[PDB]
RNA sequence: UAAUUGCGAUAACGAACGAGACCUUAACCUACUAAAUAGUGGUGCUAGCAUUUGCUGGUUAUCCACUUCUUAGAGGGACUAUCGGUUUCAAGCCGAUGGAAGUUUGAGGCAAUAACAGGUCUGUGAUGCCCUUAGACGUUCUGGGCCGCACGCGCGCUACACUGACGGAGCCAGCGAGUCUAACCUUGGCCGAGAGGUCUUGGUAAUCUUGUGAAACUCCGUCGUGCUGGGGAUAGAGCAUUGUAAUUAUUGCUCUUCAACGAGGAAUUCCUAGUAAGCGCAAGUCAUCAGCUUGCGUUGAUUACGUCCCUGCCCUUUGUACACACC
């Protein structure tokens, strides 16, 4: 609850402009990159699975392995 | 024709009859053995020596005794030695020993089943070696 | 999962049936907090007032609290089996109950005052502050402050 | 290429794995070298392995653990803290995880990575309790340089939000470039920094 | 093409059968959901209450054709796990009894299962034309 | 940073109070016509390679 | 003049000592600790390992 | 340790001394002629006889050995 | 003719050997039909138990053991050869119990 | 060398006890033997799926053949085999090959002459002496105590968490035990949420529990890093079981407050490969009760292959006014 708690958007455009200065996405670099929390990563990385930057390496859970679109 | 696996206290008993690749494990297909990151333990004693390289064998396995890892074990043991068997008896004795190179040149007891077995507990410590602790004072 | 954006529709730590409660917590366990509801009491209730469990107290509605306040305050009535009530045949009317206030801890003393009250073994026990339910006293809680 | 099939439903992704240049199922294994002369002959890349899972013996002996492929050895270190005691596959799923991290940030062939790790944070020179500035064989600095990497990933990913697979990720991309912001590198550093105040 | 219960082992065969459950319509639910917490031996129930009973009815089906007749024992004895008993080491605890006899029974009035002749219960003729229908549909939906 | 390493040909015996240590006669790799002899703490055997940072300093038996 | 002793160590003894402690009451023996260490081999019953 | 005692050493003399015109290098058709030329009561003391003789008369084609 | 089944059990696995094959060949000079005789896993009746005859020393146990061995053949025969054959196997140590 | 194991040096030679050898068990044997109390195929009995006949299947009095897996008898097999390096001259040691097994092949049982004022008279209808013996220190009955709590110590169980907790899902052992004067191991139905109750059934046993459908573990989801959803100490209320008798809660079950614990100071224990550790199961103690012990298997590492820095022990030397032998 000490950052990023449930909203995240009043700088929304980060959900947009995040992936440059670093090809990995993950549950962990999310709340690492000063942006968001891991209260609702496990979700909000599904919608950018289903459609989006984001392509899964393996069926990972407990986990997090994404890359960039090349 | 039938061969034996074993690892630990797993026995499986391969059947290797002439057919069309039908390579079942427990009723369900080698694709299904579901230790799920040793499902390529299994594909081990094919892969090796050719990756397809074979529709005339049915090799039918029936893995009961011991662990999850260690029946792994001892179903890709039973394979391999059923393709052995196999080779050397219908086939060729020449192709036999021509797959029996790679196997024993990735030997991971594909072949020779593991001699390490639980070795008994003695009395006065849990485990066989490790003691209880003691106290001076 | 869908839009929360909800600039004025967030509500911070909140208020609720005597206990604040944080409405960054799942309701359930948020409302875990209260005196008297556990995890598995908290999860049944707002499975029964059909809540959704994978929010927080922050969006989930603000008359579904007072509602399963009430499915708690009555517990019985609103088909919970009677097994499922931490407090059953109170000590004095055969009825089953639920304490969710700043009253479990009444009841509790009272219970204690009682067993004291009555001479009894385990209200001597509580009176000396020494453990009650059969433990060894030799070696272990020696300290207990 | 080669796209044989047989009566048992598999894809042929695994069917074409060694008819070209060998490989593991996800990286390439021939473009792998050590960027040193020493650490050869203890690090045990060719042979291959399709997991890191050789349940093999590698202690009956004195040098028997230098030929147990590097990446077992690797998982066998995280196998560990006595709460993962066993827990093998857990261990090896960490690892799987970790090198798909490292095929997904600094793709540099993962297993080079890795390797190329081991090497650089190899202590080359420690000290003995008499403290005398011995030197150490390749075989303790292969070793010790996975135990400290380990237990970097270890006490990194403890009580903190990234997971132990990316926790060993970024411990072994810092080693494998050589940096000092990591655990095992600076841990190294400071092995080698009685180095010359005992000779 | 030769489709059995042995061809999606595990998990994406529930994937398809608990749906089909759902398709179904029928319950077979008796209220206990959000009651109990399926085993004696847990700490808490099913997470999501709607969905469990589905899952328990298709693997008790899948396990009861995969062999032959199955007894309430031995469900309670394969379903229900360790449990933290406290300060205690843990310690292998029965499943909840009741869950188990009432989706054999669920099972009974569907049709899936029937009674055998030595005891306990054998998957049914419609039981296997079932589970077969989910294999099927699960091997041509997702390989 | 000087570059020099070097291969251990003949193994002596054991140093050390405890017996950690061991002594190693060192073939250099450059100019290789010069037997070194040199401290190591981990199992070495011959035909082995090891990096020492100091290349002319002879450590001696540690008592 | 006494009450049941069914149950309990106190409802089996020793067939040779009658000692209420240390009982052997496997295989039907109803033996001391003891006096079985003692009369083993005599039953039939040896050490190999 | 791999030594063997005075049980085996002996006796192993002890046949050399009268069967060298006999069991030849080979612990195969060594173990076989020390079973009808002697009253080994035990296969393993039976091996451990077999093939401490294989060796002595397999060295003996080195130079001759004490006593 | 009568069917039986002969079962064969003992601590001593010479006599009972004794037995099992005295029985075998006392078939065959009547020349009867039998099925082999079958050998039932020996139970090692191990039983731990304390050295000390008191609480004093280092904690050292010490197991005993009666290993029981049992066979069973079963054939076909008059009564006679029943009885008769019955009366051979009595060495002292093997226990035979005869059903029918 | 594990060894007074051997080589060897040598007024010794030849030996004996111990060690070893031996026995038990654990590894192997497409070798012999024999098996609906073990297992495997093929014929019918067949329900699905696909239909050119095949996948999974049940067919516990349904058909034949067999002994690869299982079992247990007799045997076989390893003796560091062979080849190299080092061996003073050998005993041996070290590598590689092969081998099922190469560290006494792994683990045990047995364990010389002896010494302890080590423990045990509370094991004995073993027993000297002393004491007690009719208000008994004998035996028996009720009740309480052994458990009691300013505190110190030891053996341990559970944790401090994300390599984790919680839920569904996968469904993976071995060692054993289990009742005829009778209530032991309990399969299968119905009820309850659960412990548990209930109507039965099999098992005196490779036959039934039991395939002990064990646990850790593996898959997918909930948790999001919080003294938190980690931890379950403490206490409250209710239901059963065991027992003539649960109060000082036997135990199990349901709900509830949810303590310390942020990985541990000085010190200190165990251990070298299926071993440490993690995991549970069986048996013993049992009418009930494990956090205990004895065995067992599932998962399976790290480091080492050395040494006398510490401790312990042995041998040798050495001093003695000791010989009941430093009490
Ligand atoms: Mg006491
Ligand atoms: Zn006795």
């Amino acid at each position: 609850a000490q950052h990023a708690v449930i909203l995240d958007q009043e700088k929304y455009d980060r959900i947009l402009k995040e992936v440059p200065t670093y090809r990995y996405v993950s549950v962990s670099v999310l709340v690492d990159r000063l942006k968001i929390g891991g209260s609702l990563a496990r979700i909000a990385l599904r919608h950018l699975e289903k459609e989006g930057i984001i392509k899964p390496i393996s069926k990972h859970s407990k986990q997090a392995i994404y890359t960039r679109a090349t | 024709v039938q061969t034996f696996g074993k690892k630990k206290s797993a026995t499986a008993v391969a059947h290797v009859k002439a057919g069309k690749g039908l390579i079942k494990v427990n009723g369900s297909p080698i694709t299904l053995v579901e230790p799920e990151i040793l499902r390529f333990k299994v594909y081990e004693p094919l892969l090796l020596v050719g990756l397809d390289k074979f529709s005339n064998i049915d090799i039918r396995v029936r893995v009961t005794g011991g662990g999850h890892v260690s029946q792994v074990y001892a179903i890709r043991q039973a394979i391999a030695k059923g393709l052995v068997a196999y080779h050397q008896k219908y086939v060729d004795e020449q192709s036999k020993n021509e797959l029996k190179k790679a196997f024993t040149s990735y030997d991971r007891t594909l072949l020779i089943a593991d001699s390490r077995r639980p070795e008994p507990k003695k009395f006065g410590g849990k485990g066989a070696r490790s003691r209880f602790q003691k106290s001076y004072r | 999962s869908l839009v929360v954006q909800e600039q004025g529709s967030f509500q911070h730590i909140l208020r609720l049936l005597n206990t604040n409660v944080d409405g960054n917590i799942k309701i359930v366990y948020a409302l875990t907090t209260i005196k008297g509801v556990g995890r598995r009491y908290s999860n049944l209730v707002c499975k029964k007032a059909d809540v959704d469990l994978h929010k927080r107290a922050g969006e989930l509605t603000q008359e579904e609290l007072e509602r399963i306040v009430q499915i708690m305050q009555n517990p019985t009535h609103y088909k919970i089996p009677a097994w499922f009530l931490n407090r059953q045949n109170d000590i004095t009317d055969g009825k089953d109950y639920h304490t969710l206030a700043n009253n479990v801890e009444s009841k509790l003393r009272d219970d204690l005052e009682r067993l004291k009250k009555i001479r009894a073994h385990r209200g001597i026990r509580h009176f000396w502050g020494l453990r009650v339910r059969g433990q060894h006293t030799k070696t272990t809680g020696r300290r207990r402050a | 290429f080669t796209p044989v099939v047989l009566a048992t439903p598999i894809p042929e992704e695994v069917q074409q794995a060694q008819t070209e240049i060998k490989l593991f199922n996800k990286w390439s294994f021939e473009e792998v070298e050590v960027k040193d002369a020493s650490l050869v002959d203890y690090v045990q890349v060719r042979q291959p392995i399709f997991v890191a899972h050789t349940a093999g013996r590698y202690a009956n002996k004195r040098f028997r653990k230098a030929q147990c492929p590097i990446i077992e050895r690797l998982t066998n270190s995280l196998m560990m803290n006595g709460r993962n005691n066993g827990k093998k596959l857990k261990a090896v799923r960490i690892i799987k995880h970790t090198l798909d991290i490292i095929n997904v940030l600094t793709d540099q062939n993962p297993i080079q990575v890795v390797v190329d790790a081991i090497t650089n944070t190899g202590p080359r020179e420690d000290t003995t309790r008499v403290r005398q500035a011995v030197d150490v064989s390749p075989l303790r600095r292969v070793n010790q340089a996975i135990a400290l990497l380990t237990i970097g990933a270890r006490e990194a990913a403890f009580r903190n939000i990234k997971t132990i697979a990316e926790t060993l990720a970024e411990e072994l991309i810092n080693a494998a470039k050589g940096s000092s912001t990591s655990y095992a590198i600076k841990k190294k550093d400071e092995l080698e920094r009685v180095a010359k105040s005992n000779r | 093409p030769g489709v059995s219960v042995r061809d999606v082992a595990a998990q994406d065969f529930i994937n398809a059968y608990a749906s089909f459950l759902q398709r179904q319509g029928k319950l077979e639910v008796p209220g206990y959901v959000d009651i109990v917490k399926t085993s004696s031996g847990n700490e808490m129930p099913p997470q999501d209450a709607e969905g469990w009973f589905y899952k328990r009815a298709a693997s008790v089906a899948r396990h009861i054709y995969m062999r032959k007749q199955v007894g309430v024992g031995k469900l309670n004895k394969l379903y229900g796990g360790a449990k933290s008993r406290g300060v205690r080491p843990y310690k292998h605890i029965d499943a909840s009894g009741s869950i188990n006899r009432k989706v054999l029974q669920a099972l009974e009035k569907i049709g899936i299962v029937e009674i055998s002749p030595k005891g306990g219960r054998r998957i049914s003729e419609n039981g296997q034309r079932d589970l077969d229908r989910i294999a099927a549909q699960t091997l041509e939906e997702d390989e | 940073t000087p570059v020099t390493l070097a291969k251990v040909i003949k193994v002596l015996g054991r140093t050390g109070s405890r017996g950690g240590v061991t002594q190693v006669r060192v073939e250099f790799l450059e100019d290789t016509s010069r037997t070194i002899v040199r401290n190591v703490k981990g199992p070495v055997r011959e035909n082995d390679i090891l990096v020492l940072m100091e290349s002319e300093r002879e450590a001696r038996r540690l008592r | 003049f006494s009450h049941p002793r069914r149950y309990g160590k106190g409802s089996r003894q020793c067939r040779v000592c009658s000692s209420h402690t240390g009982l052997i009451r496997k295989y039907g023996l109803n033996i001391c600790r003891q006096c079985f260490r003692e009369k083993a081999n005599d039953i039939g019953f040896n050490k190999f390992r | 340790g791999r030594v063997r005692t005075k049980t085996v050493k002996r006796a192993s003399k002890a046949l050399i001394e009268r069967y060298y015109p006999k069991l030849t290098l080979d612990f195969q058709t060594n173990k076989r002629l020390c079973d009808e030329i002697a009253t080994i009561q035990s296969k393993r003391l039976r091996n451990k006889i077999a093939g401490y003789t294989t060796h002595l008369m397999k060295r003996i084609q080195k130079g001759p050995v004490r006593g | 003719i009568i069917k039986i089944r002969i079962t064969l059990t003992s601590t001593k696995v010479k006599q009972l050997e004794n037995v099992s094959s005295n029985i075998v060949k006392n078939a065959e000079q009547h020349n009867l039909v039998k099925k082999g005789p079958v050998r039932l896993p020996t139970k090692v009746l191990k039983i731990s138990t304390r050295k000390t005859p008191n609480g004093e020393g280092s904690k050292t146990w010490e197991t005993y053991e009666m290993r029981i061995h049992k066979r069973y053949i079963d054939l076909e025969a008059p009564v006679q050869i029943v009885k008769r054959i019955t009366q051979i196997t009595i060495e002292p140590g093997v226990d035979v119990e005869v059903v029918v």
